[PDB]
RNA sequence: AAAAUUUUAGGAAUAGUUAAUAAUAAUUUAUAAUUUUGAUUAGAUUGUUUUGUUAAUGCUAUUAGAUGGGUGUGGAAAAAUAAAAAAAA
């Protein structure tokens, strides 16, 4: 009586149920709208994904946009675990300490007896590869989530620099893996999501914590707005977590 | 649509036939599927005027001003039974009378053993309810010699046109299980002189002379004077 | 025969040879107008009606027909007659909807010239982009509310000035001074 | 008629032309109705070739945990009467149940006896089916029922576990109609037969003088008739066949 | 059928492919919820709303659209019937049986069906609430039944509920349960007003597989 | 993630999902509050019916009972018409009392 | 003016084939795959998908004409990404079958050579998924609502949910071929020659290689010596070729094939159909080094042995001469029945064949020609109910009844059998009831409709 | 299935049934009448243009002397005319692949063009409707039936393909020296 | 319509119509051979 | 499911109401929707191949037929006199 007889979001066929079934032997029952929500509603984004046998390795070293000191974004991630932790303090193991934020433009295994040639080699195409590039002042606001779930990030908005960023990636990404064949985890002739990794959660976590993180926490910030970044350096990195307690830096790039 | 008659030919509307096909035409009414029926009003129908100068009771008047004679009484229950035999008898009238309640015996229609039509029920089971007359009846069909391999209720039951033959050989005891008489090209080996098969599928009859004569004398060619 | 004259004329039942078989509707009726109303008094606020009034929908003098021909079919190869419309953005005041106005085409045949006219339509933007006075194109789609048959295809020219202008916290357009003209004489000082 | 392609017109939630679930009672004849002519089918395929699972050493035992996950649609053959612990037993002697094993009675071995078995806690079944004396079909050396005693102690037994009040579908009895030949028409011609010598071929049709015997002048019938068969769409006999050929329907 | 074994194993024989760039997902669209008519249609996910003529990459199916059966009565004006009402979730691959019964919960809408504890069968065999759908072969072709408390005592007159045709409804239960909101006693809009079907819709004898005449 | 696919028909925003890119205007709270409002539905969902089966079965009689009371029960031309007022505008004086004008909304 | 996939050209290939036009698929080749290349090490499997799909940037869309602009599905855009999975094996294969169908051994050496070694020595591509719209994806029903097998108290109805009735045909029970290993290939690529020599013989002798329509049946042709020698050359080829790889696949199909082949064109007698294949087992067995365990004849195989019996005992029906039969020369019933019995006994003894309409078919004319007079009670012991039949079945069994000793019985079973056709659906054919015609001086049975004759005159 | 059945104007099944040739024309005096061939439904509304698939035809039932040809000595040609437009590429196309009905006027009409044989209802009242028996037919058929493939194949020329290829085109469409 | 003669089997019945169709034998016969005609 | 074409001489506000969520909400969330590019009520009026005049861009006609729901049957409500549609031999 408030609106329409049949309000139009209710309106549902499922063309993967056989014909006729509906009709007259049974009907099938759902809530078709949790399927239906879209990725903008969910949060989800569409990461390269890989081939299965490289699906199957760990990777072992990234690029990384090394964010400054005296950040808008490291400052404001501080005061969202503040929040966060306020609310839930089962966050606390998920959350990726601001220590060690850091922008993913893309990642790569590499095998342990190749290793000195490939970071050698590596280095200097990445040092000519960003031979020209002057530094880049990126915006980040708004949420999404990788793996299902399990890994919540910041968005890097393609308002800004971010352009530059998308050619000088898929430069290196057609040297590192193009060129000397390299495992990047996705094809070379596509581009990387760069982003800033904030929650996630490990396969060992996975038992404690549960297999995803509930959209409850996350979804006041899904849309905020963490600011603007002007960035001079990129790193490669491998990642291990004791060595100087940020992530061991196998190379470095400045941009100037 | 899936047994048409002659393929689709549709010439004239009549050149399909009274029903398009054995199944139910639309979906939402199956009993509208393709039986073979009988004519229940005038075999229901049963003769009133043999209750003439009877004085019947009724069930549920007892009263001691209300019942009669025992010769009133008498030739009342032998108006009534004659009444209920009027038209034909109906199978739970033919079944109550045999040994076993008729199982084993074989029901035939008046209609089934006439012309090339060949047809009879083997009776596999009886449920009287409450009423006789009534009720249901299971049985196989065998049909020019071919039976069938599981038992069925026996449509009409109650249509007052059956007879039987009772024979002790086919006789079953309510203990026993009755057996489906064997199908003749399968179980028993096919016999000429034990068995003849009267119409086969692509058969029909001859023509006999009297319809031949009337039809004729109906389209003019044999006269037929006043 | 309507080309034969009225003393011309034997059977009505048929064409000879051949043309155009033909009703004669008689157009000169002289119909009237009655006066059911005192001219004090009239159930209408906005309008009043005193003569008789012509209808009628394309039967309209002087005749207004739809143009096929216009900016938006000339870039655009339609499926079906307004499928593809080009607009400004007008208003984000509903979530996922951008409100567009566009253009289309009138054209008068008594005096061989054409008008623009002007219409608003619902679009669905999932993900939000449009901000108040973007260039968008628009087609026409599934239903999807009430008043949405048509989604946001692509974004022709953002708008990077509201843009930059939300960024700062502030509204994309500045609201616009007054109203909807009014019949009254609103007296506020200060 | 076909099946439309999906319902948009009525809300699903409420569901609305709906032919009816059919399920089994255990408790009525019907039941029997529908498991009989498999049971025929099954033992058929027991006298010509091996099947697994048909043919138990002694009574299954499990668990109560695990009871309803491992019995449900069980069914094995075993050589003795006995009768699974814990359960009810009735006697099914009602004439009309007993009515549907006529076939599986006549034409394979004869039904001794039928009983229908519930658990203690009645959410399970077992029909249990005691055949007596030896198959009126051949049974071949190399088959499943070979390797029983109560076929070719003449009594053995068939015992099916199955849930109440179920569609007559997760009764399973339908993986069964795998069909194998009955080799004993042949078994006459192979070289281990010593009466294959006793076999004479004809390969040439004999010279015939004398035509088949004419059938009996036909009878038309004399009482009233539902009009052609044909024309109202019924099988030659209401029976079987098609509408096209009207054999053996009156005239 | 054949389907299943062919693209299962097109599946595997992918996955062990030592050479395998990976996909450009500028090469491989989403679906469009955009798309002429006015229903909205939801497809198979290998499936797409216009046309693509080119086979895609096998992918790993993370969210088995599982379809679970139950039992329902519904009335009708004769009477009693009982019939069929699946219900559809989307359990994500790996998930428990436990956690099944827990996502089948909550996506049911009718007031009918969950009101007791029920366990998942599949062809009457019990499954364990312990174990993954993978040691059991779930996919969305397989048929899962549902079984509730009472279901086997429903051969009974009791459990199973009692049409105002042939049993007295009391004051006793006019306020509880299914007759209270059925309205028995008719109004002048009649009331909710339920599908109906006649007595002799099947004839004597009820709706069958075998045909029984 | 500006332009739309000719070939698919998917908008822009699509193409965009699937680049993995967003393009959004800056939110003001409106759109915030309502949006982290909207996103929640499906977790107070499952914790009513998990922890609260009663009263969620309550408002499910009264929905479904309420499917087979009211105006139309099935859906048809008439029924599934998007704007009932509009395309009957013939029925609003007399017949049809619901609405006192043909016109809600642009068309 | 549309460049045709890989898939397409395939199709046409087989199309030629079946055709046997050489000119066809030359012209074909020439113009479009030429350059179809293998899948080699260092070559990536199956391709990405590279296409952009089609879109305008703004300029794009404002400032082009209306024609650049006009996107209709064009097959030749995606050209390149449906020859993503490498088909050309099967393209290669085609041509050898055409290039042996038009008679031309150079040619076919080529193409088969190639296609041999790039097997041998180059790795197994990828297979592509079913095609979404070639073959439909199964989509969800409960099969709870239907018909019983019972349904109809007078048969078995076969039925959504499971099939009663049993197979009416053979089915190889091997995946679709492109699914197949690189060596499993090869040998499917040698059964597929063999395939199409067959056919090319029955394509030059159609009167020597339909059953019992002529004497010319029972006599090897000429051109039929150097034709099996081809195939011996063949087969000696593959086992040449590969090793003891061969113990580790399927060569059934390739073992039915080639028994037709020896029974089809040479023409050898059941008993030496059953031998060749043993002969060949226990090869296939012996090149793979173990202790045996030979895999026993699949139900195919034991379909060409039955086959053979029933081609061995065959009869010309009624010569001119108003003489009863003819048949093959030198010819002893109770030989052949000896053998198929004690073969019969072989096959139902392996419980994992299973029988189908057509093994009973070959048994059941094998029983008709040795005047066995058991026939009936095969049929209908082991088929009448439980299959679904031609009506090939009461031909023969006709021929049967025909011989028996009064000519009641001959009646009384012929219209019996006609029933039977009524009950179960075999809609008697026109073959059979010309047969039945031919004698209604001495039996009167009527075979055809009233309508039928009606008009008919 | 209609509450109040409109009375007047039965037929058989839904409407709009199975399209059927009609003949139509608005009454008038006689001197003045003519008639339209017309494919349309079986169901029928207030004006005919409604359900009408397609228009077949005039057909003036009054017989005319020619005119347009000159006076010929010839017996047969001056005996009246009677003028009728067939649209025979439609009327095949219905009637054949669309598989029509026809009342019984179109049809005597259609049997005088040589489209169609003579009608069910076109009735000498001279002869009789013939008698039928079994066996003699039988004896005919016997006696005269055709041989199993000729008239297999003569099916196939009549139903299925007509236009086959000789050996001759093949020989001329096949593929020349450099692509062979 | 399906023509209903005089000698069709006569039902008793005052609630409802007053001949069923049911065809004397002589009836059916001739049914047969007119349709047989139109059958040709 | 939509897009176009829509009348009154002197002209003001309209409303079970928009959009998102969803088989939610007689009190979900929101800076909502229609209007002076003329709305909603109210008058008149049966809408986009039919006429008349005329050398002619015009002026001047065109009938008729779809009026809500309330055991919802039916493929489709078009279902309560008023044919001129052959309606299962
Ligand atoms: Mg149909
Ligand atoms: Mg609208
Ligand atoms: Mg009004
Ligand atoms: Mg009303």
């Amino acid at each position: 009586e408030r609106g329409l007889y049949f309000p139009i979001n209710h309106r549902i066929v499922d063309h993967r149920i056989a014909p006729g079934v509906t009709v007259e032997e049974t009907d099938v029952q759902s809530r078709y709208r949790r399927e239906l929500r879209t990725n903008f509603a969910t949060g989800e984004t569409r990461q390269t994904i890989a081939p299965p046998w490289s699906a199957r390795e760990r990777p072992t070293h990234f690029f990384s946009l090394r964010l400054p000191s005296r950040n808008s974004v490291t400052l404001r991630v501080k005061e969202m675990h503040n929040h966060l932790l306020f609310s839930h303090q089962q966050c606390a193991p998920m959350l990726v300490s601001p220590t060690k934020l850091h922008i993913t433009l893309g990642v790569m295994t590499i095998p342990e007896n190749s290793r000195e040639e490939l970071v050698k080699n590596i280095q200097q195409s990445m040092s000519e590869t960003f031979a020209c590039v002057q530094p880049l002042q990126l915006r980040f606001r708004g949420l999404g989530t990788f793996d299902f779930g399990r890994v919540l990030f910041i968005r890097v908005v393609p308002e800004a620099d971010f352009g530059r960023l998308e050619r000088a990636v898929c430069d290196i990404r057609r040297r590192v893996g193009g060129v000397l064949g390299v495992d990047l985890k996705g094809n070379p002739h596509d581009s990387y999501v760069p982003h800033v990794t904030v929650a996630k959660i490990r396969p060992n976590q996975r038992q404690q914590l549960g297999d995803t993180i509930p959209q409850s926490l996350w979804a006041d910030y899904q849309h905020h707005d963490f600011g603007d970044v002007t960035l001079s350096t990129v790193d490669l990195c491998r990642m291990k977590g004791s060595p100087d307690g940020y992530y061991h830096t196998e190379g470095a790039v400045h941009l100037s | 649509r899936a047994d048409p008659l002659n393929g689709g030919s549709s010439m004239t509307l009549g050149s399909k036939g009274s029903k398009l096909s054995p199944e139910p035409h639309r979906r939402r009414m199956p009993w509208t599927a393709a039986k073979e029926y009988v004519p229940g009003v005038v075999l229901n129908a049963r003769d009133k005027m043999v209750l003439d100068g009877v004085q019947l009771l009724d069930i549920e008047s007892i009263d001691r001003a209300s019942q009669l004679d025992p010769l009133e009484v008498l030739r009342a229950v032998v108006a009534t039974r004659e009444y209920n035999i009027s038209t034909g008898k109906n199978i739970f009238q033919l079944a109550s009378q045999a040994t076993y309640n008729g199982r084993g015996q074989r029901f035939y229609r008046k209609e089934w053993q006439e012309g090339t039509y060949d047809k009879y029920v083997t009776l596999s089971a009886i449920d009287f309810d409450r009423d006789g007359n009534k009720g249901t009846a299971y049985g196989y069909i065998t049909f020019h010699g071919e039976t069938t391999t599981r038992p069925v209720q026996v449509d009409f039951a109650d249509v007052p046109g059956w007879y039987m033959d009772f024979v002790e050989e086919r006789a079953v005891p309510f203990t026993g299980i009755v057996p489906p008489p064997p199908s003749i090209g399968t179980d028993v080996p096919v016999d000429p002189h034990s068995y003849r098969l009267k119409a086969y599928p692509y058969y029909d009859a001859p023509n006999p002379p009297e319809f031949v004569e009337r039809l004729l004398k109906d389209r003019g060619v044999l006269p037929d004077t006043p | 025969p309507w080309w034969n004259f009225q003393t011309e004329h034997r059977q009505r039942c048929v064409l000879m040879y051949g043309g155009a078989r033909t009703k004669n509707t008689h157009n000169a009726n002289h119909r009237v107008f009655i006066k059911k109303y005192k001219r004090n008094a009239f159930p209408n606020r906005t309008r009043h009606h005193w003569a008789v009034s012509m209808t009628g929908v394309l039967s309209q003098r002087p005749r207004r027909m739809p143009w096929p021909y216009d900016l938006t079919s000339l870039i655009f190869n339609q499926p079906r007659q307004g499928s593809d419309k080009i607009g400004y953005v007008v208003g984000t005041s509903m979530l996922k909807t951008a409100v567009v106005a566009t253009n289309h085409m009138v054209y008068y045949p008594k005096f061989n010239q054409r008008v623009s006219r002007t219409k608003r339509f619902f679009a669905h933007d999932e993900d939000l982009a449009c901000v108040e006075g973007d260039l968008v194109h628009i087609k026409q789609c599934r239903k999807i509310s009430k008043y949405k048959h048509y989604y946001v295809f692509s974004i022709l020219e953002p708008n990077v000035e509201g843009r930059e202008r939300l960024k700062l916290g502030l509204k994309a357009v500045p609201p616009p001074l007054f109203g909807y003209p009014v019949s009254r004489r609103i007296v506020k000082l200060n | 008629s076909r099946r439309f392609r999906y319902n948009t017109k009525f809300p699903a939630l409420v569901s609305y032309n709906k032919l009816p679930w059919e399920v089994v009672n255990h408790e009525t004849p019907q039941f029997h109705m529908h498991v009989a002519p498999h049971y025929e089918q099954l033992l058929t395929l027991a006298a010509s070739s091996p099947v697994p699972h048909i043919i138990g050493s002694k009574h299954i035992d499990v668990p109560r945990e695990h009871r309803l996950r491992l019995l449900p649609g069980m069914l094995y053959l075993l050589d003795g009467d006995t009768l699974p612990g814990e359960f009810t037993i009735n006697r099914v002697l009602d004439p009309t149940a007993l009515q549907y094993y006529g076939r599986l009675s006549s034409q394979i071995v004869t039904v001794e006896a039928v009983r229908m078995l519930v658990p203690d806690d009645l959410r399970l079944l077992c029909n249990c089916i005691t055949f007596k004396g030896p198959l009126h079909l051949p049974v071949a050396p190399y088959a499943s029922l070979a390797s029983l005693r109560g076929a070719s102690s003449n009594c053995f037994t068939l015992y099916h576990f199955v849930r109440p009040n179920r569609p007559p579908k997760e009764l399973q009895l339908e993986k069964y109609y795998i069909h194998a030949p009955c080799v004993a028409p042949l078994s006459e011609f192979a070289s281990n037969s010593d009466e294959r010598g006793n076999w004479r071929p004809r390969l040439q049709a004999p010279k015939r003088t004398r035509r088949a015997t004419p059938l009996p002048a036909y009878r038309p019938p004399q009482s009233y008739l539902m009009g052609l068969a044909e024309r109202l769409a019924v099988v030659p006999g209401g029976c079987f066949g098609r509408r096209s050929l009207m054999w053996g329907h009156w005239f | 059928g054949h389907y299943q074994q062919e693209a299962f194993e097109a599946r595997k024989r992918f996955e062990e492919s030592t050479t395998y760039p990976g996909p450009i997902r500028a090469a491989t669209p989403g679906d469009t919820r955009f798309y002429s008519g006015s229903l909205e249609s939801i497809l198979h996910d290998t499936d797409r709303h216009y046309w693509r003529a080119v086979t895609d990459d096998p992918r790993v199916q993370h969210l088995i659209p599982l379809r679970i059966r139950f039992k329902i009565f519904t009335w009708v004006t004769s009477g009693w019937e009982q019939r069929m009402q699946v219900v559809q979730i989307m359990a994500p691959k790996d998930s428990t049986i436990a956690q099944v019964k827990d996502l089948v919960i909550v996506e049911n809408q009718s007031p009918y069906l969950c009101v007791s504890s029920f366990h998942l069968a599949i062809d009457g065999k019990e499954l364990d609430p312990q174990k993954t759908l993978g040691e059991y072969g779930i996919t969305e072709q397989s048929q899962i039944d549902a079984i509730e408390q009472n279901d086997h005592l429903l051969h009974r007159d009791d459990e199973r509920p009692r049409d105002w045709t042939v049993d007295e409804i009391t004051a006793e239960d006019v306020k509880r349960s299914p007759y209270k909101e059925m309205e028995m006693q008719p109004l002048q809009n009649l009331a909710p007003r339920y599908e109906a079907r006649p007595k002799g819709y099947f004839g004597r004898t009820y709706y069958s597989g075998m045909k029984q005449s | 993630g500006l332009n739309g696919c000719v070939e698919t028909g998917r908008s822009r925003s699509e193409v965009a999902r699937d680049l993995g890119l967003s393009y959004t205007r800056p939110l003001h709270e409106n759109e915030k509050k309502q949006l982290s409002h909207q996103a929640v539905y499906y977790e107070r969902l499952a914790k009513f019916k998990m922890e609260q089966p009663e009263a969620a079965r309550a408002m499910e009689r009264e929905r479904f009972v309420r499917k087979f009371s009211g105006m139309f029960v099935k859906m048809d031309i008439r029924s599934g018409a998007p704007d009932f007022p509009s395309t009957y505008r013939r029925l609003l004086g007399t017949k049809v009392v619901r609405w006192a004008s043909k016109r809600h909304g642009p068309n | 003016q549309t460049w045709p996939c890989t898939a397409t050209i395939c199709a046409y290939l087989d199309v030629c084939v079946e055709a046997g036009e050489k000119t066809w698929a030359m012209e074909a080749w020439n113009r479009y795959c030429t350059e179809l290349k293998f899948l080699e090490p260092g070559e990536v499997d199956p391709k990405p998908i590279s296409r952009v799909p089609f879109s305008l940037t703004r300029e794009e869309l404002l400032y082009l004409p209306k024609w650049k602009k006009h996107f209709d599905h064009d097959p030749n855009l995606d050209v390149m990404d449906l020859n993503r999975f490498n088909r050309t094996r099967e393209v290669y294969l085609r041509m050898a079958q055409v290039m042996l169908a038009g008679g031309e051994r150079n040619a076919f050496q080529h193409f088969f050579t190639k296609l041999e070694e790039a097997m041998l020595n180059k790795p197994t591509p990828v297979p592509e998924p079913p095609n979404p719209h070639l073959v439909r994806r199964p989509r969800w029903a409960p099969y709870e609502h239907c018909k019983s097998v019972h349904h109809s108290p007078w048969r078995l109805q076969n039925n959504g949910r499971a099939l009663a009735l049993g197979p009416p045909v053979t089915i190889e029970d091997e995946m679709q071929s492109r699914f197949f290993s690189n060596d499993q290939f090869l040998v499917h690529s040698v059964k597929e020659v063999l395939r199409i020599v067959l056919q090319e013989h029955k394509r030059a002798h159609p009167t020597e290689c339909t059953r019992c329509k002529t004497e010319a049946f029972f006599y090897k042709t000429k051109d039929a010596d150097e034709t099996l020698k081809f195939c011996d050359d063949l087969i000696e080829r593959l086992f040449a070729s590969l090793g003891v790889r061969l113990s580790n696949l399927n060569t059934s199909s390739l073992l039915s094939t080639i028994l037709e082949v020896f029974r089809v064109v040479g023409k050898e007698s059941g008993a030496a159909l059953l031998q060749r294949a043993n002969e060949f087992l226990e090869r296939k067995a012996s090149l793979g080094d173990a202790e045996g365990s030979r895999e026993n004849l699949t139900a195919s195989n034991y379909l060409q042995v039955l086959s053979g019996f029933a081609d061995e005992s065959a009869f010309v029906y009624n010569t001119k001469k108003d003489g009863t039969c003819q048949y093959k020369t030198g010819f002893d019933p109770r030989t052949t029945m000896r053998h198929l019995a004690d073969v019969v006994q072989e096959i139902a003894g392996n419980p994992h064949v299973t029988w189908a309409a057509d093994m009973h078919l070959q048994v059941v004319e094998t029983m008709v020609g040795c005047g066995t007079m058991k026939a009936n009670d095969y049929f209908v012991r082991n088929v009448l109910r439980q299959f679904s039949w031609d009506s090939r079945f009461l031909e023969a069994l006709y021929v049967e009844y025909r011989r028996q000793d009064d000519v009641d019985m001959w009646a009384e079973l012929t219209k019996r059998a006609l029933v039977w056709t009524a009950r179960y659906n075999a809609p008697a054919s026109e073959r059979l009831r010309r047969l039945i015609e031919d004698d209604y001086d001495t039996i009167r049975v009527q075979t055809r409709t009233f309508r039928e004759l009606a008009v008919f005159q | 299935a209609r509450a109040v059945i409109k009375r007047r104007s039965p037929q058989l099944w839904g409407a709009p049934g199975a399209p059927i040739i009609r003949m139509r024309g608005h009454h008038v005096v006689w001197k003045f009448q003519s008639y339209d061939l017309v494919v349309e439904h079986t169901h029928k509304r207030r004006n005919s243009d409604i359900r009408l698939l397609h228009y077949l035809g005039k057909h003036c039932p009054h017989p005319q002397k020619s005119l347009w040809s000159p006076d010929t000595p010839v017996a047969q040609d001056r005996h009246l005319f009677m003028l009728t437009t067939v649209d025979i590429d439609a009327f095949k196309y219905w009637f054949g692949v669309k598989r029509c009905r026809l009342s019984m006027k179109p049809w005597a009409l259609l049997a005088k063009a040589g489209l169609l044989p003579p009608s069910l209802t076109q009735n000498s009242k001279i002869m009789p409707k013939p008698l039928f028996d079994k066996e003699s037919l039988m004896r005919y058929y016997l006696a005269n039936r055709k041989d199993e493939d000729v008239m297999a194949r003569e099916k196939y020329l009549n139903y299925e393909n007509s236009m086959v290829k000789t050996e001759e085109e093949r020989a001329a469409e096949r593929p020349v020296a450099p692509y062979l | 319509r399906q023509i209903r003669p005089y000698y069709n089997l006569p039902s008793k019945s005052e609630h409802g119509r007053k001949m069923t169709g049911f065809l004397t034998p002589y009836r059916h016969w001739m049914w047969k051979q007119n349709e047989l005609w139109r059958n040709v």
